[PDB]
């Protein structure tokens, strides 16, 4: 057809093939790594979730009980990294 | 009263001109840790932590890549001491990712459908004018 | 033997619940013909 | 003590079947591939205080879910009844070796962590911290009571006495 | 250490701001313990030095003979003076296996 | 038993106006509101300003009574169960008391699993004889007003601190001085005293 | 029918963009989105043996030589790798496009030549011995499909301008234009005789065009229907039977259409394909059809 | 004209004449819209598609942003293509998607910016609120009183 419509069809094929065959969309693309969080996040989560007697966090009351079956393992790593009397 | 350092060597050269503000940001973080949740939702009470962490990291990032006001040594001291985030900076140096909130808001393992948050969608491609508050972060449009 | 080994594996999966805890991303598509066609119901289509 | 430690070395060396090459499992790599886990970096004393609070919360959530409101788990992991119990309440609240063994593991970890906490508060010393940890790992059978809920730990406990005679 | 009815202390206010203490950390001679003194009491001592270990996985170490000499005379209190294993003639592993296979004990050995 | 089925049984005014739908499948997420045996929960977003609906009852409790799993209305006509049973017969007689309900559920599920898995098990022969008055009040266009977020209970007390970011509606709740506002789940399911019906 | 009823060829992790029959026809090699090319012996038990890696893109176009000794395929990263059928080693790689290579063809008979087309709007002629482009033909719109005539004089290119273009190797000029498609052309293929070229397009119609010294001048020789394209915008390729009697072309409706060469009548329309079909190929001796699709599986239909 | 209507999974390679000829005879009158449609499990026919992720989510977000999309049906009324949605805005905006540079560019909203991270209790990088739209939404002048009435009517029940 007209030159403007062919230009529009070319532009909306170039953008499509650009975003559809991007290098972050290949077959064995292992996506990015989970990174370190600010240390205050877990601190305020433990501070707000107190003795678990607040009503607001009652939906997490189930989850904590399940975490009981990993409390031996969480003990082991805790004592595996004890800091060595020459360390402060 | 200040942050206990873990280097025990003296801090580098230009330390004394960035310390009032770092301690003022550090005093600001200790406010947000101790705020009681009352009229703050369960996810909303963690939003100030990510905002102040963004701010501290942005401050060192501005003094080293924009203003050139700090050497490599003082820069890498602030990263080691926890004033700035090494991984958040490495994303800000990428091409599209330059006002990113969090590392949660680009993590695709954290979402149901394996995607970023709507935080990261350009406001021109929402085309509707809807208001956004990211649940991870509180952000309204990084990208 | 192929039919019985599958049920064997499904019974044996209970014995160790999480040693190398599970992994899941076969996110898939299904093409569905609603079978209660209306002019305005899907929006405008036979399938979804 | 030296003779018993020699016997332990010989029993280690004798019944050594080779490592039996398996498929590697990586529990913590499968936890942080999920959306329910994040990762940070923290002081060891802070994580130890966290682990003690979490285990305390787990054990008394197990108590409060079984409606056992007449029991009390104190902060040093002693389980005591609040009142005098009936026969039915005593038959109901009898725990097994799992609950008590996990409770005593948490008691030992809280002994270690509170030693580090009274170090980091500036209350004790560094040398007295070392001697306190040495007493903790030499006297588990006198400071915890783990032996009552699993008796085979005497194999460990005697061995620690042997090391205390060795050193 | 803490009483039974005492709630556990919060890290963020009781411990977070306190300077910890002096550690134990023996004073090293700056001339005699020279190739060791800069790094000997760090956590993972020579970790970010590519000449002595690889990377941050901290898996393979490569030291120099002055370093091994200094680490050897720092550790004399925990080591032995036995140059050859002829000391362990009847007192080694296979001898004790022969003793367990029979009813024999060794006068300084296991029963 | 469990249920463990793929792709729920949905109508078209609950499944949304988008032909392109994302839903999540949770394996044994909730229990049935009727059967109380746990099933596979499917959860999607219907449209843009909608509510994130999810399936409420089992595949089995929709096979027995020919309804959608979330709105509990007919698949073919789209009317309440008491209306469709009024325009037909009522010979199911599912038990409402506890042990009889689970016994009948086990046996009818055995009858389902001893068949193909495609038809209404008892409603088919009475579903041949149709086209009563119920065809003359069936809704032609989708009623997308169900798929709509709840009244903000902080805004009713005048304390909605989210304001414009709150996804819940800032509009009138319905007057409780109304027969149309009681509406139990089980009353709508078993065809007993449904005021809409 | 030779030992083939239907079978099933699997192994692929992504859509199978192309597959061609061994010049001999005894063996086969396929490749697609998986950046892997698969060779499965057609006869006996149909099992692959040699895999050819070395592609940082989608092995979009896959081809064979008249002999079939040398196989060359075109990837999406703007680089074409040339691999011999025997020993499977990247033997001659030619890199001259600034964008994705959409397709490639190898000249039969005459001294070795290779043509490529890409999203940069250019068409390039390669001599496998030079490690450099011989000629470059700037179009202006993205080029999707390219083939040589049997005389090795002309290059036939299909783009997104709905117009098949013919290039003269000596003049380096736009010799011919073909009108007749309403939308982008996705796949071109010459008859074994040189006589006719088969085209698929987004205009909903399979068109045969005749290329001859003496041409009617309006070369819409025949039109066939049934082949559907949709929102996936997959490149669609079509093939001639060994004797030129049958025409196969893949579709996005998972149906393997095969019309009659002389009467333009749908001879076959086989199913058994879950996802859109990307290429259909004919065995050179026997009536065997290899269908490749986005469902990552192959079938060996026997007629 | 040669093969059974539906059993499934033919072992030989069929012909177009031997599988797709229509069934002879009249339809039975003993089936409804649900029973006459080739349904798979009580509500329609569900089969595993293999649509590209990008194109699917492109059309999905195009509908969710505007209100139109292409048709993902296999054949439908036989025809190469058509659009499904609010069809009037498809040909208006030439059928663009979200992933493409738009035609319309006007009326952008205004918000704060203090991107410096130097002024404490003044920084808001990407947490910047709009200047026009505002927080807590107290309802109206009569909405409050009628909500007080409806809560009072709730109080007369329990
Ligand atoms: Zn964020
Ligand atoms: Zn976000
Ligand atoms: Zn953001
Ligand atoms: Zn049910
Ligand atoms: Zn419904
Ligand atoms: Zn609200």
């Amino acid at each position: 057809m007209s030159e403007e419509k062919l230009q529009e069809k070319a532009r909306k094929w170039q953008q499509l093939q650009a975003k559809r065959y991007a290098e972050k969309r290949k077959f064995g693309f292992v996506d990015a790594q989970k990174e370190d969080m600010p240390p205050e996040h877990v601190r305020k989560i433990i501070r707000d979730h107190g003795d678990m007697t607040n009503r607001k966090f009652r939906h997490d009351k189930r989850v904590y009980l399940g975490a009981l079956k990993y409390m031996p393992h969480a003990v082991l790593k805790l004592l595996e990294n004890m800091p060595m009397p020459w360390e402060q | 009263m200040p942050k206990v350092k873990r280097s025990r060597k003296a801090p580098p050269d230009g330390w004394e001109l960035i310390e009032p503000t770092l301690d003022e940001l550090d005093q600001k973080m200790r406010e947000a840790e101790t705020e009681p949740h009352e009229g703050k939702r369960k996810v909303e009470s963690l939003w100030p932590i990510f905002r102040i962490h963004h701010q501290k990291t942005r401050y060192i990032f501005d003094l080293f890549y924009k203003r050139k006001a700090i050497s490599r040594e003082l820069y890498e001291y602030c990263i080691k001491e926890g004033y700035a985030d090494k991984n958040l900076i490495a994303k800000w140096k990428k091409q599209g990712y330059e006002n990113l909130c969090c590392l949660r808001c680009i993590q695709t393992r954290d979402t149901n459908f394996g995607t970023n948050c709507i935080c990261r969608v350009p406001k021109s491609k929402l085309e509707v004018g809807r208001i956004i508050e990211c649940t991870h972060c509180g952000c309204r449009g990084c990208s | 033997r192929v039919a019985l080994e599958k049920s064997v594996s499904q019974k044996v999966a209970a014995a160790m619940p999480v040693r190398a805890a599970d992994k899941l991303a076969p996110a898939q598509y299904i093409r569905y013909t609603p079978s209660q066609q209306g002019v305005a119901f899907n929006s405008g289509a036979k399938q979804r | 003590s030296y003779q018993k430690l020699l016997k332990y070395y010989v029993l280690n060396a004798l019944k050594h079947r080779p490592p039996k090459a398996q498929k590697k499992r990586y529990l913590f790599r499968s936890f942080k591939a999920t959306k329910f886990f994040q990762s940070t970096k923290l002081d060891w004393v802070e994580v130890g205080l966290q682990v003690c609070r979490q285990g305390y919360n787990m054990l008394n959530l197990l108590i409060h879910r079984k409606n056992l409101n007449y029991l009390h788990l104190d902060y040093n992991f002693n389980l005591k009844p609040v009142k005098t119990l009936t026969t039915k309440e005593r038959k109901k609240s009898r725990f097994g070796n799992a609950f008590h063994l996990c409770r005593e593991v948490l008691r030992l970890t809280k002994l270690v962590v509170d030693s580090h906490v009274q170090y980091r508060l500036g209350n004790v010393d560094a040398f007295q911290l070392a001697d306190g940890l040495q007493y903790i790992f030499a006297h588990v059978g006198q400071l915890t009571g783990m032996y009552r809920y699993k008796y085979k730990l005497m194999r460990q406990i005697r061995m620690c006495k042997d090391l205390k005679h060795l050193i | 250490p803490f009483d039974d009815e005492e709630p556990p202390l919060d890290y963020a206010d009781n411990i977070l701001d306190v300077e910890p203490l002096e550690a134990i950390q023996l004073e090293l001679d700056p001339e005699e313990d020279a190739p060791v003194l800069d790094w000997f009491y760090d956590h993972q001592p020579l970790r970010d030095s590519r000449k002595y270990v690889n990377g941050s996985t901290y898996q393979r170490w490569q030291f120099t003979l002055p370093m091994m000499s200094t680490l050897y005379r720092l550790a004399n209190q925990l080591l032995t003076d036995l140059v050859d294993d002829n000391y362990f003639y009847l007192f080694d592993l296979k001898a004790f296996f022969t003793s367990k296979a029979l009813n024999m004990a060794i006068p300084g050995g296991p029963k | 038993n469990w249920e463990d089925a793929d792709f729920p049984i949905l109508c078209q005014t609950c499944l949304g106006e988008n032909p392109y739908i994302r839903m999540t499948k949770e394996k044994y997420g909730k229990e049935c509101k009727i059967c109380a045996r746990p099933f596979t929960v499917f959860r999607w977003c219907p449209g843009v300003r909608m509510r994130f609906k999810k399936t409420e009852v089992c595949q089995t409790c929709s096979k027995l009574k020919n309804v959608c799993q979330t709105c509990l209305l007919d698949l073919e006509y789209g009317l309440p169960i008491q209306v469709r049973d009024a325009g037909l017969s009522f010979k199911d007689d599912m038990p409402k008391s506890d042990v009889n309900k689970e016994y009948y559920t086990q046996n009818m599920e055995r009858e389902i699993s001893n068949s193909d898995g495609t038809r209404p098990v008892g409603m088919l022969g009475k579903a041949t004889s149709t086209s009563d008055m119920l065809l003359k009040l069936a809704r032609t266009t989708p009623y997308y007003k169900r798929n709509r977020p709840h009244i903000c209970s902080f805004w009713v007390k005048g304390e909605c601190k989210r304001g414009e970011e709150c996804p819940y509606r800032h509009e009138k709740p319905t007057d409780p001085d109304d027969p149309l506002a009681d509406q139990n789940i089980k009353d709508r399911y078993y065809g007993i005293n449904d005021p809409v019906a | 029918s030779l030992q083939a009823p239907i079978m099933l060829l699997s192994g692929h992790e992504g859509e199978v963009y192309c597959c061609k029959f061994h010049p001999n026809g005894s063996t086969l090699a396929s490749a697609g989105f998986d950046r892997l090319i698969l060779l499965w012996n057609v006869y006996g038990d149909c099992d692959n043996y040699a895999t050819l890696k070395g592609h940082s893109g989608a092995v979009m176009e896959l081809h064979y030589n008249t002999d079939g000794s040398m196989l060359f395929s075109a990837s999406t990263d703007k680089t074409v790798a040339v691999w011999d059928s025997e020993t499977g080693e990247r033997v001659k790689r030619l890199k001259g496009h600034t964008s994705f290579v959409n397709s490639c063809y190898p000249a039969r008979r005459g001294p070795q030549l290779v043509c490529t087309g890409s999203d940069d709007g250019t068409v390039k002629l390669w001599d496998i011995r030079k490690k450099a482009a011989i000629q470059t033909f700037q179009n202006t719109y993205q080029v999707l499909a390219v083939t040589f005539n049997d005389t090795s004089d002309q290059i036939i290119s299909g783009g997104i301008d709905n117009d098949i273009k013919v290039w003269d190797l000596r003049q380096n000029k736009l010799t011919y234009t073909m009108r007749g498609h309403a939308d982008s052309v996705t796949g071109l293929s010459l008859s074994s005789e040189g006589s006719y070229l088969l085209s698929n397009a987004m205009d909903n119609t399979v068109r045969v065009w005749d290329v001859r010294p003496f041409a009617p001048k309006e070369r819409c020789v025949k039109i066939f229907q049934g082949n559907v394209h949709n929102f996936e915008k997959n490149l669609l390729r079509c093939s001639w039977s060994p004797d030129g009697s049958k025409i196969a072309a893949g579709s996005a409706d998972r149906f393997v259409y095969v019309w009659d060469t002389t009467s333009r009548r749908i001879l076959y329309k086989l199913p058994g394909h879950a996802g859109s079909i990307n290429e259909v190929a004919f065995h050179p001796d026997e009536p065997i059809i290899i269908s490749a699709s986005s469902d990552k599986r192959l079938y060996m239909g026997e007629i | 004209v040669h093969l059974d209507p539906a059993v499934k999974e033919v072992q030989y390679n069929p012909t177009y004449e031997t599988m797709f000829a229509p069934e002879f005879g009249p339809e039975n009158p003993f089936r409804t819209q649900q029973m006459a449609a080739p349904r798979n499990m009580l509500s329609g026919y569900a089969e595993p598609a293999h649509i590209n992720d990008f194109m699917f989510e492109q059309q999905r977000r195009t509908f969710a942003t505007y209100g139109y999309a292409l048709d993902p049906s296999l054949d439908n009324h036989q025809v190469s293509a058509k659009y499904i949605g609010s069809v009037e805005e498809a040909e208006k905006n030439q059928g663009l998607t979200v992933f493409e540079t738009g035609q319309k560019k006007t009326e952008k909203r205004k918000k704060f910016k203090e991107n410096d991270a130097s002024n404490i209790d003044g920084f808001l990088g990407p947490w910047a609120k709009y200047v026009d739209e505002k927080d807590v939404a107290k309802p109206s002048e009569e909405e409050q009183k009628e909500l007080d009435e409806i809560t009072a009517k709730r109080q007369k029940k329990g």
